[PDB]
RNA sequence: CCGCAGAAGAAGCACCGGCUAACUCCGUGCCAGCAGCCGCGGUAAUACGGAGGGUGCAAGCGUUAAUCGGAAUUACUGGGCGUAAAGCGCACGCAGGCGGUUUGUUAAGUCAGAUGUGAAAUCCCCGGGCUCAACCUGGGAACUGCAUCUGAUACUGGCAA
RNA sequence: GCUAGUAGGUGGGGUAACGGCUCACCUAGGCGACGAUCCCUAGCUGGUCUGAGAGGAUGACCAGCCACACUGGAACUGAGA
């Protein structure tokens, strides 16, 4: 039984670009959607594509630099077991002044960017950078 | 480890208690004196240190060192105690300013004086 | 590419066969002022060559490091061994402010304003160990931006 | 707003006093996590109107009986 | 104290040179830097970290006159200005009244200068100051007094300040000794004094 | 029934007053309801050694504050 | 604030084996004694005692007691647990903690704004007043908070399907 | 494990006012490991100190609150003890 599914995601990131796959496999949902999107857009995996029409898996498309990762900085700032919201101007920023945490607010999944002056704050889900 | 465990049972920090206890919480005490021994030092270092015991005024049996040279020590002498302690001796925890109340300072000391109180020369 | 510097220095030994060898070796760093700097174990049986020695086998080494204006962009986390290396960005006002073999190892990789911090072992020996931990593990402006060229 | 707590009854053993349980997200800052803090507490009836296990609205008010300061304004659900 | 102990003798025990009680006259002609302060100032130690920046310090420490306790009120100062607090730090320390003056060429010496102060030589603007730990305002009026520049000190402190190089953040005047303190000392008014890497790591424990 | 008062909390050999609104049945640099500005006697016009607050006091008057020697002729010095 | 002679009346304390800045000479010889710790000392003592010299602080210095830090050294931030301290001998399981996924809803958690409220002083930012600074002080910010009000619906929780 | 004015319901009385505050009767509960009760310790807070923060320790002077006034105890007066 799952207790994070936002775990099998990143695990295998990591894990799989370690692997030296070009794209991984774990079962999908919605918000798992919506992260792999704030990444990719960013860049931080290659593409994405979601096969539902069946059983529901986030086929993740891996981004290599060319041989080395792009993963040094993965982990998840959160976890089910410490659920967190961080406000407005009480978010912390990441890693570096040039880090990117996947950061999900009351509109839509953002980014520690974006939702700063986007008038928000919220849960800051993760980060890769 | 996980935050629920700690919710119920909550981390320590300390327990609250002294390398070196003090037994009066204070700088300086005032003991008696209750013998004028010379013992040889706990741990092999082959010398003559000069301890005493002293029964404190405000209760509490404790051995203080006694230090420099020369002594006015007597059984029934009323000290002016230093607190902290040497290695090399067990049951010290505690030792003597000379130089303070009734009892002298040094004979003949003229540097570093302050430890083992006395007096600057007029020179 | 030269800012001659020692680090550490120590001996160790080897037992004969019941007489004792007592070698000295040791810690250095060279630097170059831009980083491209490393580190060498010099022995000698003697005091001298113990850096001499050392300072070769650190021509015979390098860790790259990218900075800019003295002051590293990326926080360090890293750990390797049991030390435990931090350093977070000070802009300005801050000199090195350690004590540690990460003192000096950020100075001369070009290194004039940082402030740094480690936790773990004290054991110099790998105190070196944020070389790893700070030079070879960087983020620097143009590397996250290459990730971004895609 | 009334200070309206929506809890849940454990206590139908008194006629006009039901033990009500609420909880509300107590945080530590030292372990940096809400957890469930549930207080009972002593609320003024109208008579009964509920079993125990009765999801329930109450609110504040005059005090009017020994550790009463609470009614009943209304029974949400006998289950849910 | 004050120090005003036997000066020179701490330029001796770092190697280094500093008009502090030298003329232009003796420049270690007839007078001795480094021989040997001591019976060991001969032969050079390595010296721990600890080491450089305590020797390092007291470099600096002693061409402005500045105590401990004194130093680190400064640095509590430099670090409630925004700024580069290196910088802030030795701007302070070249923001001592005493200095100033030295810096516009009243003071014969830096510490001369301050034997002035102690008396009622220096003012600013109408106001006496005798206070050298004064930090002086953007744009001042640090002149002398009337009956100070009649005295024979006075005009003998003009007469050794010459020939330097004043570094400029101030004027440097002769019809009425009267500057302006014109913008603040920075990093590139230090003559080689760029040691603020030191001290802000002896001051950060 | 508020009483407007001066109350002096400056260092030694240099008054620093504080006009302000108290109660009288309590203590001088004591409890306070609110401000009202400053009294400096030491100001001599280098630095403004008053607030007035015209504004606030006038309400209080009507809400039933009393006014001190001082006080009310401190108002006084400065007119409207 | 003015005048008055005349350097006049105004420097010490601790330490210097290593940690740790700062060495020599004698006296003594596991004796004397030192001692924050590691340890010195049984005859050229860089560690004792005295002296000479020096180093750092300074009208204070040192010593002690005591708090916090360093010490991520009991770890929320910020830890381990195969053998170093350290996995209950092993299962089941109530309470408690946690909860795959889809739609809808609620908005309690949460986020935002709004409104009260968070005393003053202390604190902090800029800026004044005491010959300067200490101190005192003005305005503003902080006042980590709390509640309510109104909004938000991605997640979290509640209900339904 | 604890709790009989103990916990609650009725109806009197009392208090400036709500209230076992107190009283008569009636019910047999109420409280507790989400830590009652009991024991040790301690004035409590703003805050203070330290600290990079988080945190810890601490609560002297300055401010607010509570209690206490030889020890114990009690009421009277009065707007208020």
């Amino acid at each position: 039984s799952m207790q994070d599914p936002i775990a099998d995601m990143l695990t295998r990131i990591r894990n799989g670009q370690a692997a030296n796959k070009a794209a991984v496999t774990m079962p999908s949902s919605k918000l798992k959607v919506a992260i792999a999107n704030v990444l990719k857009e960013e860049g931080f995996i290659e593409d994405f594509k979601v096969e539902g029409d069946t059983k529901p898996e986030l086929e993740l498309t891996l981004k290599y630099f060319q041989g080395k990762a792009v993963v040094e900085s993965i982990q998840r700032v959160s976890r089910p077991g410490l659920r967190i919201y961080k406000r407005k101007d009480e978010l912390p920023k990441v890693m570096a002044g040039l880090g990117i945490a996947v950061v999900s607010t009351s509109k839509g999944v953002m980014t520690d960017r974006a939702a700063r002056q986007a008038g928000l704050g919220g849960e800051i889900i993760c980060y890769v950078a | 480890a996980t935050v629920n465990q700690l919710v119920r049972k909550p981390r320590a920090r300390k327990v609250a208690k002294s390398n070196v206890p003090a037994l009066e919480a204070c700088p300086q005490k005032r003991g008696v004196c209750t013998r004028v021994y010379t013992t040889t030092p706990k741990k092999p270092n082959s010398a003559l240190r000069k301890v005493c015991r002293v029964r404190l005024t405000n209760g509490f049996e404790v051995t203080s060192y006694i230090g420099g040279e020369g002594h006015n020590l007597q059984e029934h002498s009323v000290i002016l105690i230093r607190g902290g302690r040497v290695k090399d001796l067990p049951g010290v925890r505690y030792h003597t300013v000379r130089g303070a109340l009734d009892c002298s300072g040094v004979k003949d000391r003229k540097q570093a004086r302050s430890k083992y109180g006395v007096k600057r020369p007029k020179a | 590419e030269l800012q001659e510097k020692l680090i550490a220095v120590n001996r160790v030994s080897k037992t004969v066969k019941g007489g004792r060898i007592f070698s000295f070796t040791a810690l250095t760093v060279v630097g170059d002022g831009n980083g491209r700097v490393g580190f060498g174990y010099g022995k000698a049986r003697e005091v001298p060559a113990a850096i001499q020695k050392a300072m070769e086998k650190a021509r015979r080494n390098m860790i790259n490091v990218a900075l800019n204006n003295g002051t590293l962009q990326h926080p360090v986390k890293g750990v390797h061994t049991g030390s435990r290396v931090f350093m977070q960005p000070a802009s300005e006002g801050t000199g090195i402010i350690a004590g540690g073999a990460m003192r000096a190892v950020l100075e001369v990789a070009g290194v004039h304003n940082v402030l740094a911090k480690a936790y773990g072992s004290t054991n110099p020996i790998n105190v070196v160990r944020a070389t790893i931990d700070g030079l070879e593990n960087m983020n620097s402006p143009e590397m996250v931006a290459a990730k971004r060229g895609k | 707003k009334i200070r309206t707590l929506q809890g849940r009854v454990v206590s139908d053993k008194m006629e006009k006093s039901i033990v009500v349980a609420i909880e509300r997200f107590v945080k530590h800052p030292i372990y940096g996590k809400f957890i469930k803090r549930t207080t009972k507490l002593h609320v003024h009836d109208e008579n009964n109107e509920c079993g125990i296990g009765d999801v329930v609205e109450i609110r504040e008010c005059r005090p009017l009986s020994k550790t009463k300061s609470w009614t009943l304004v209304r029974v949400v659900e006998k289950a849910v | 104290a004050r120090y005003l102990g036997p000066k020179l003798k701490l330029s001796r025990r770092e190697g280094t040179d500093l008009f502090l009680k030298s003329g232009v006259r003796a420049i270690d002609t007839k007078c001795k830097i480094e021989q040997a302060p001591g019976q060991h100032g001969a032969r050079k130690p390595r010296l721990s970290d600890y080491g450089v920046q305590l020797r390092e310090k007291q470099k600096v420490r002693r061409i402005y006159g500045v105590l401990e306790r004194q130093f680190r009120n400064y640095y509590k100062e430099a670090a409630r200005l925004k700024g580069n607090t290196g910088e802030n730090l030795l701007a302070l320390l070249e923001g001592r009244l005493d200095n100033v003056v030295y810096r516009m060429g009243f003071g014969a010496t830096r510490a001369e200068a301050r034997q002035l102060v102690s008396h009622k030589a220096i003012m600013v603007n109408g106001r006496v100051v005798n206070i050298a730990s004064y930090q002086v305002s953007p744009n001042d009026v640090v002149s002398i007094r009337e009956k100070a520049k009649k005295q024979s000190r006075v005009k003998a402190a003009l007469e050794l300040a010459e020939q330097r190089e004043k570094p400029t953040w101030l004027e440097v005047d002769a019809g009425k000794m009267e500057g302006t303190f014109k913008r603040k000392p920075e990093r590139s008014d230090l003559s080689a004094d760029i040691n603020e890497h030191l001290i802000v790591e002896l001051y950060s424990k | 029934m508020v009483t407007i008062r001066l109350a002096r909390h400056g260092a030694k050999k240099r008054p620093f007053y504080q006009v302000v609104v108290a109660d009288s049945r309590n203590a001088r640099n004591g409890r306070f309801i609110e401000r009202v500005g400053f009294f400096n006697p030491i100001a001599s016009e280098k630095e403004e050694g008053t607030r007035l607050d015209l504004d606030r006091i006038a309400h209080w008057v009507g809400q039933g504050a009393t006014i001190s020697d001082r006080v009310a002729a401190l108002i006084k010095e400065v007119n409207k």
